[PDB]
RNA sequence: AGAGUGUAGCUUAAAAGCACCCAACUUACACUUAGGAGAUUCAAUUGACGCUCUGA
């Protein structure tokens, strides 16, 4: 009841702060909190790309646990499509005629949240070191239409 | 406009009966068992030693930054704050053979 | 008009600023887990353990029997850990444990928990049946000498009474086959 | 720490046979690519 | 005897005798029953040495078969052998649980509990 | 209050090839390959082996092979580069091709007055400058080349206390681009040197703790 | 050299409960299923092993 001891026991929504908004066309990016004192980075892009494509999906998947690891946010995870490369071969002898072969390239992208910058260039360093084998990772900005 | 390629083509349906076949016997499977075993505890251990180095690193940045604030009441207001030099940060990865 | 509360409210503890910063309930048990351990709290408000015939439980309860033989943990402790070490030593435990084949020798494990820990499980099937609200008032004790009565009918099977069976009273008929351990300096009392 | 993400399997459920092809690129350095038809050595230029 | 009939929006339903409630911790599992005023009768867990040393891995499926063998040859010797187990989807369609079912089952104590006469 | 201004910096440099694979993730790689064989279907190579050799039965009633041992050929034309400029040297703890594994740290050797230390580069930061700038400044004063050392950081490292007049120690790190290395006979022992070689080098605490922020890899 | 001390990562747990890791499902995370490893530093509440802070 209202005016009994135990008003407002079930009380919830003051718990969930989840307004269920359009989060699929709003482009409202956090922004570089920076008080000298306390900087704060938001919204930054990570980029793996290679041309094998399950190196780069378990990448993924280890930076992602990583992250998750550390309670810093992960905004959102997705992937750009494919490339294909052809490497038109020259003929050795007779140059003029040119044979072709295959080859693809692929890319994921994280996305991460809270930054302070210690945090910053430890986290960096530790995903840097622990860098797999032919990918190349590119710390990139928000502004990445697809 | 996003354009997705985690769809498999249309030709992947049809020729559908290359290897179905998988004849295994028991020493295989307790072999595979045992080497899954291994691999987990080997992994917790990489997971432990990367947990220990980044705690161990972080407490020795935080008392620098404690030592800092405590000699220099100004050098912290620049020493925190992140300068522009790391925006377009990238790192290409390791190789097999030397140049 | 309001009133205030007569403690603390029971979501309050939590922050509501830096939300996003906090772990959810990724999951449906580990919220009924904290409910059904909150749920056992002695709460201020009205509750359902309060209506519903829990007798006012909270007040200590008399012992009247045989104190606890003393053991020392540390050696037990290193010797089961001797034992299990030992059991993890063979290899075809393994192999039994991964191919879903492993049984256990329940006479064994009966015996074993005679043993152990079966005096505290009769304990409170004893009190769960209301034998020591009846026997004496709510005093309670430990059944710590095991016991075994089993009753005579026909010719080879049995029909015992552990606690709580059912016994019809054709099974009932004659005088029981009462055996327990006991040394030669002791006297005992049966009563039925 | 570069054998953590190194060890792999193709996750995907329908997907062809793929050989550890040894390419080198412009300074001649080598890469493991799980490529198909098993070549041993890809120029690229 | 009546049962608490009701409650009706909430989990598990309060309408039983005698409840079969697992508990299932990342080193061991406990299988436990209950009446409904909410004191325990007979339990089987792994953490008594005798199931401790008898089996290996108390975490795993054989474990939770050797609990349900256990705790119905301990319920059997307690008289009680009508009781409900009311599990979550995902326990109910896991291995685990039929496998202790079925070891609940083929023990002779069966689930289900009768229905209450003039209820 | 005097307060000795002095920093430091450590180099921070990137190995070029993978460190050799255990023998446990040998046989992980091995089985990964035959459950990525069960689990595959339908190769071109796959058919350009079996209904290419079906059907030369089938026309002998009335390629791949070429192509594979050709393949072959040009593995074993091109000899692949050598891992080990490691063995071959043996010697120049100096250089900067001498190990590729691992991530090194280099260090500089100057004997003052009173004190004889095996330093990590330190750093004298002026009141006007910054700290940072100060230690790429020092970091273009004691390298005497061209060197891009990309920072990672404006936050400092590790902070230790030598008094005799207070003073401090203030660390940074820097990543390498390129070594451009000019002067390699260089009489000021500078040293390209692994952590390994890093627990070897240091005799005080002041070098000790210093093992505990770079990356052991 | 002095001082604080003491269960695996945490616990006003007493050999526990959370944490933690691998496989399967998911772009991935997360849920769930199926597995994995774990500890009372020793000597009779007292004494000599390890760490931490202060020293020089």
């Amino acid at each position: 009841y209202k005016t009994k001891p135990t008003h407002g026991i079930g009380k919830y929504k003051h718990l969930i702060k989840a307004e269920e908004p359009k989060k699929k066309k709003g482009k409202v990016e956090v922004r570089a909190i920076n008080l000298g004192t306390d900087y704060e980075y938001g919204v930054l892009n990570i980029h793996l790309t290679a041309y094998d494509m399950t190196l780069a999906e378990s990448y993924a998947q280890y930076v992602h646990n990583l992250c998750n690891s550390l309670s810093i946010k992960v905004e959102e995870s997705y992937a750009m499509p494919t490339k294909t490369i052809e490497v038109l071969q020259l003929q050795d002898q007779g140059s003029k005629m040119l044979l072709d072969s295959v080859l693809t390239t692929h890319e994921r992208v994280v996305q991460i949240s809270g930054l302070s910058a210690t945090f910053a260039e430890i986290f960096l360093e530790i995903i840097q070191s622990s860098l797999p084998e032919g990918v190349r990772l590119s710390v990139k900005e928000h502004t990445e239409e697809d | 406009i996003p354009i997705e390629d985690f769809i498999t083509p249309l030709k992947f349906l049809d020729k559908a009966r290359e290897r179905p076949q998988v004849e295994l016997t028991f020493e295989e499977t307790e072999r595979r068992a045992l080497l899954l075993k291994k691999w987990s505890l080997y992994k917790q251990q990489e997971r432990k030693m990367e947990r220990d180095t980044i705690r161990a690193m972080l407490e020795a940045q935080q008392e620098a930054l404690e030592e800092l604030q405590l000699e220099s009441p100004k050098l912290h207001a620049e020493a925190i704050k992140r300068d522009p030099n790391l925006f377009p940060f990238e790192k290409e990865g390791p190789h097999y053979t030397p140049p | 008009r309001r009133t205030p509360p007569l403690g603390p409210m029971p979501n309050s503890d939590i922050d509501l600023s830096n939300l996003e910063r906090l772990e959810k309930y990724r999951s449906f048990d580990r919220y009924r887990r904290r409910a059904e351990q909150e749920a056992q709290a002695p709460h201020w408000w009205r509750t359902y353990r309060e209506y519903f015939g829990e007798k006012t439980d909270p007040k200590e309860k008399i012992d009247i029997g045989l104190p606890p033989p003393k053991v020392s943990r540390t050696q037990q402790l290193l010797e089961r850990k001797q034992a299990i070490q030992e059991l993890r030593a063979n290899v075809e435990e393994e192999r039994a444990a991964r191919l879903r084949t492993a049984s256990v020798p329940l006479d064994a494990v009966r015996a074993e928990w005679e043993r152990t820990c079966g005096p505290y499980h009769k304990q409170r099937l004893a009190e769960y049946y209301g034998l020591y609200r009846d026997l004496f008032h709510g005093a309670t004790f430990v059944p710590r000498v095991p016991l075994h009565v089993a009753y005579a009918v026909g010719e080879d099977d049995l029909m015992p009474v552990y606690c709580g069976n059912e016994v019809t009273p054709t099974e009932a008929a004659q005088a029981p086959e009462v055996t327990y351990e006991a040394e030669e300096g002791s006297l005992w009392t049966l009563l039925l | 720490d570069s054998s953590r993400a190194s060890l792999t399997r193709v996750h995907r459920q329908a997907y062809a046979r793929l050989y550890p092809v040894l390419l080198v690129k412009q300074d001649g350095s080598t890469i493991h690519i799980r490529y198909r038809e098993p070549r041993r050595m890809l120029a690229m230029p | 005897a009546r049962k608490e009939r009701g409650w009706r929006t909430v989990f598990p339903s309060r309408e039983f005798w005698h409840r079969l409630r697992v508990i299932r911790t990342q080193h061991h599992v406990e299988a436990l029953v209950e009446h409904q005023n909410g004191k325990v009768v007979v339990s089987a867990s792994t953490r008594e040495w005798a199931i401790k040393k008898h089996l290996y891995s108390t975490r795993n499926v054989v474990a939770c078969e050797s609990i349900g063998r256990v705790l119905a040859q301990r319920c059997l010797e307690a008289g009680i052998n009508f009781m409900v187990y009311q599990p979550t989807p995902w326990e109910a369609a896991s291995d685990s649980m039929k496998r202790l079912q079925s070891a609940m089952t083929e023990g002779g104590v069966v689930l289900r509990e009768p229905q209450r006469i003039y209820e | 209050s005097p307060w000795r201004l002095l920093g430091a910096l450590c180099l921070q440099r990137p190995p070029v090839v993978s460190k050799p694979l255990t023998p446990l993730q040998e046989e992980m790689a091995s089985l990964l390959q035959q459950i990525e064989i069960e689990r595959s279907l339908y190769s071109d190579h796959e058919l350009r082996a079996l209904d290419e050799n079906q059907r030369l039965a089938k026309k002998k009633a009335d390629l791949a092979q070429d192509l594979e041992d050709m393949w072959e050929q040009k593995f074993l034309q091109f000899k692949l580069g050598a891992r080990i400029t490691e063995a071959d040297e043996k010697n120049d703890r100096t250089s900067l091709n001498r190990k590729l594994d691992r991530n090194l740290v280099l260090l500089v050797r100057e004997k003052f007055g009173d004190q004889d230390v095996w330093i990590l580069p330190q750093a004298e930061w002026q009141p006007g400058e910054t700290l940072r700038g100060t230690a790429e400044r020092t970091l273009a004063t004691l390298s005497e080349n061209n060197m891009e050392a990309k920072f990672l950081g404006n936050a400092p490292c590790g902070h230790y206390t030598f008094k005799f007049l207070g003073a401090k120690v203030f660390f940074f790190k820097a990543l390498l681009l390129t070594g451009d290395f000019s002067q390699a006979g260089n009489k000021g022992h500078h040293v390209w040197v692994t952590k390994d070689e890093l627990g070897d080098y240091l005799k005080p605490k002041y070098l000790a703790q210093v093992r505990r922020f770079v990356s052991d890899l």
